[PDB]
């Protein structure tokens, strides 16, 4: 929350291999083309410091939206008006977890896996920064959501008494992003001799949409998270993988 | 209202002399509304404005429309009607715009949308695919009491208004003024407009490799009802509004449906 | 009131246009006695109950005092904008200028003839032994009113509401006028007893309360509010009776296109039609008819789901039908 930005803000400025340093040359060449992202190799985090990756491996849902605001304070040291929140795309290679053995222990942990993509969906809209006004008080405000944990985790407040939820979203001043909703099937060479091949459903953020055609072999690095819609049991949730960084092969 | 409307209406009064040919065509609409009354005792109120003098009058207003149209069209709306009164004073009602356009860099086919093209003037094309039915829609309601004389009034507008958003009025039935009265809803004197939603998808010839088509649905109102048959090649101009709540109001996945509030639906033959 | 529900003034006034209705009644000389004397009295003699007022007589009566004598405002063009407020008010002129005791008060030519007298005489028995609420005026009518348009020669002389419009030509702006259409009647339902006024009975205080009826929705009352029972702890339980109220006939149908006015493109459409009054069972499916009548939208129905475009349902009341293949 505090000062973990500065422990990451020094990582982008000062990481350096033998002669030419990478994350101030990958951040500059992705602004002139107007690409607005960054690609962190995850082996270079733990070579520079181990205490940073200790926080990121334990509780990733609350720290990656802190690194996204640690980039957009550095891109104002290079460009000098509209610079949005940057997106963090990461990739690594530790050990593949097969799709069959995903226990109840891997809830909110960085997990990579593999498989074949069955289907896609149509794009959508999620809100990032919206503007609210009350109906009676007409007291304007601005809620900026940046975290992503699909239904509702951050909603409207109840007072600025007035009525039950007096708040209106104003559609004339906001910003929006995209979502994609894939599906992923395990590779048939890890044969289910008495089973059918299972599947999972992922989500994708603004810069990974429309990247992969149905029918390919991918490797996917994401957060194994959970959501509780009723769209069949008591206190039952459902699993899904929030993708942050799809490392496909050569498409061939 | 502010001075933000104040200087904004005034600059659209300088758009009556440099291209005064538009001020000619307002009289021609007032011609056919007199000579039809001369045979009994048809024309809409839509003015085709080329988006071509606006480069030669003010580049800070031409690029204003194609970036935030919910702040420059409703000023230019009321500026047209007061000029559509002071020239024609003999007889005793929106006067909408068109935007012919000289189509800008927002000429995007409906496969590439929804990301940063909210609240702009897109010019979408494709093949119409549903063709829903027509229903009327309430706008104004005039009540009348015959025990104390005078008429009354009630505005009522939905979330699919002209362009903006305001405080939504769920006006079921306005009755019971501050007296003992049984108010009466005068039909005929009230106003009703037509409403029709059609969905358009991308063309199969300019499609990529084998996938599903992606469609987008456009609302037409006040003039373009029963204009195109299903299965036609249609070019449309509108504003990429996005209404609805994304499940944040119902305290509980997907959300935020998108629409286009069309103006010019212009059939093509190529 | 101010700043909410304001007052927009209109060029059309309604104050003076009651008196020229009264002079279109039995004080009439264009058609021994006038046509509105005996036809009113024949209905008052309980021989008819469907008073068919024509509209061409309004036009010819206008020319009798147009440029001749005094100056008066137009009424046929006043009907062709409102067409519904001139239905409950055109009857309001009739009941004053109509003799009731002309016929015998004899035995049953229609039911509720003896009980309505007991309804009427008990109400004056209520207002006798006291030293002031009577029956509502829309209850005691016992006729109907209709209108017929004009097409042949009267418009060609000096210049409407009789053009055979197709079903697809009906815009959204005709909501509140008189129209004439044509087509093929299909899916016609039967006759079902509706209700337009309702009589309760308190059974303890005797005071029968009433209310008015609007389409497809009405709410029953609370317990009794009459001043004999109330202002105490003992209030009577009221109960509805069917032998004390007014019912009417009701029907429904759907008119498609005549398949000559169809385009080569779009697929034919339909309008809903309610037939209210004594013209019931006068239609039959699978023919070619020409229906007239006022055209008004259906109000708000509940559950708030498909609403705020109001689900107007665009139905069409009937006034007069003109068949083909007689």
């Amino acid at each position: 929350n505090t000062e973990i930005i500065k422990s990451f803000k020094n990582f982008i400025l000062e990481f350096r291999l033998d002669s030419q340093f990478i994350y101030r040359d990958q951040l500059r060449n992705n602004i002139l083309v107007k690409n607005y992202s960054l690609t962190v190799n995850m082996e270079h985090l733990i070579g520079y410091n181990e205490d940073i990756y200790k926080k990121l491996s334990d509780e990733p849902s609350d720290i990656i939206p802190l690194f996204e605001t640690a980039i957009t304070q550095v891109a104002k040291r290079i460009s000098i008006n509209s610079l949005p929140t940057f997106q963090l795309i990461l990739n690594s290679n530790a050990n593949q977890i097969p799709l069959r053995d995903l226990d109840s222990e891997h809830v909110s942990k960085i997990v990579r896996l593999s498989g074949i993509i069955i289907s896609t969906s149509v794009l959508s809209s999620r809100a990032t920064y919206l503007s609210i006004m009350c109906r009676n008080c007409r007291h304007t405000t601005s809620i900026t959501i940046n975290n992503f944990n699909t239904g509702n985790t951050v909603s409207l407040p109840r007072s600025c008494n007035c009525g039950p939820d007096p708040y209106i979203i104003i559609h004339e001043s906001s910003k929006f992003i995209d979502q994609q909703f894939l599906k992923l099937q395990e590779i048939p060479e890890l044969v289910p001799v008495g089973e059918m091949p299972r599947n999972l459903t992922m989500t994708c953020d603004r810069y990974l949409t429309n990247k992969v055609i149905p029918g390919t072999r991918v490797t996917i690095v994401g957060i194994y998270s959970i959501y509780n819609s009723k769209n069949s049991g008591v206190a039952i949730r459902t699993p899904y993988i929030k993708i942050l960084g799809i490392q496909s092969d050569v498409e061939t | 209202p502010d001075a933000v409307f104040g200087d904004r209406v005034r600059r659209f009064q300088e758009f009556l002399d440099t291209f005064t040919s538009y001020r000619d065509s307002v009289r021609s609409i007032q011609v056919y509304n007199s000579n039809n009354a001369a045979n009994y005792n048809i024309l809409p109120h839509r003015i085709i404005i080329s988006l071509d003098d606006l480069r030669e009058f003010d580049r800070s207003f031409w690029s204003g429309i194609l970036v935030e149209p919910a702040y420059f069209i409703p000023p230019a709306e009321k500026a047209l009607t007061d000029l559509a009164d002071s020239m024609d004073d003999v007889p005793h009602h929106p006067w909408k715009l068109s935007f012919k356009g000289s189509f800008g860099a927002h000429a995007l086919s409906p496969r590439t949308l929804t990301a940063q093209h909210l609240n702009k003037l897109v010019s979408v094309e494709g093949i119409v695919t549903k063709t829903s039915l027509v229903r009327p829609k309430l706008i104004r309601s005039v009540h009348y009491a015959a025990k104390t004389g005078r008429f009354h009034y009630r505005d009522y507008t939905d979330a699919t208004t002209t362009l903006t958003t305001r405080i939504p009025t769920p006006a079921i039935y306005p009755t019971e003024d501050t007296e003992g009265n049984k108010l009466t809803t005068e039909y005929g004197y009230s106003t009703f407009i037509d409403h029709q939603r059609i969905t358009v998808q991308e063309m199969p010839e300019m499609a990529p490799a084998g996938q599903l088509p992606r469609s987008i649905d456009v609302i037409l109102d006040d003039d373009l009802v029963d204009k195109t048959k299903p299965g036609d090649r249609v070019n449309v101009v509108g504003v990429f509004k996005s209404l609805g709540a994304g499940g944040m109001n119902q305290s509980n996945l997907i959300g935020f449906k998108t629409l286009i509030l069309g103006n010019t639906v212009y059939p093509l033959h190529a | 009131m101010s700043a909410a529900l304001p007052s927009i003034q209109l060029p059309v006034d309604y104050n003076n246009l009651f008196n020229e209705i009264t002079d279109f009644l039995v004080t009439f000389k264009q058609d021994k006695g006038p046509k509105y004397m005996a036809m009113l009295q024949k209905v008052a003699n309980r021989e008819l109950n469907s008073v068919i007022i024509d509209l061409d007589d309004i036009l010819q009566y206008q020319n009798e005092k147009f440029l001749q004598g005094t100056q008066a405002d137009d009424l046929v063009s006043a009907i062709q904008q409102n067409a519904n407020h001139f239905t409950e008010l055109f009857c309001r002129a009739i009941d004053n200028n109509m003799p009731l005791p002309t016929k015998e008060i004899d035995y049953k030519d229609d039911v509720l003839d003896v009980i309505l007298n007991q309804r009427r005489l008990r109400n004056e028995r209520m207002l006798s032994d006291r030293t002031t609420e009577l029956f509502p005026p829309n209850l005691t009518r016992r006729y109907f009113l209709y209108f017929k348009p004009l097409s042949q020669n009267c418009a060609r002389r000096y210049r409407i509401s009789s053009k055979p419009l197709s079903v697809r030509q009906i815009k959204g702006d005709f909501l509140g006028q008189l129209i004439t259409v044509r087509g093929i009647i299909t899916r016609v339902s039967d006759v079902k007893p509706a209700v337009e006024v309702i009589a309760y009975t308190c059974d303890q205080c005797g005071y029968e309360v009433f209310q008015e009826v609007n389409s497809r929705t009405f709410t029953p009352l609370s317990e009794c509010t009459s001043e004999e029972c109330s202002q105490n702890q003992t209030k009577g339980q009221l109960f509805m009776s069917t032998r004390a109220s007014k019912f009417s006939a009701f029907q429904e149908c759907k008119i498609q296109e005549l398949s000559q006015q169809v385009p080569v493109g779009h697929i034919p459409r339909s309008l809903n039609i309610h037939v209210n009054g004594t013209l019931v069972r006068s239609l039959s499916p699978g023919d070619i008819v020409d229906v007239t009548g006022i055209f008004l939208p259906a109000p708000y129905t509940g559950f708030k789901a498909l609403k705020a475009g109001l689900l107007t349902e665009t139905y069409l009341e009937a006034q007069f039908v003109r068949q083909h293949k007689k």
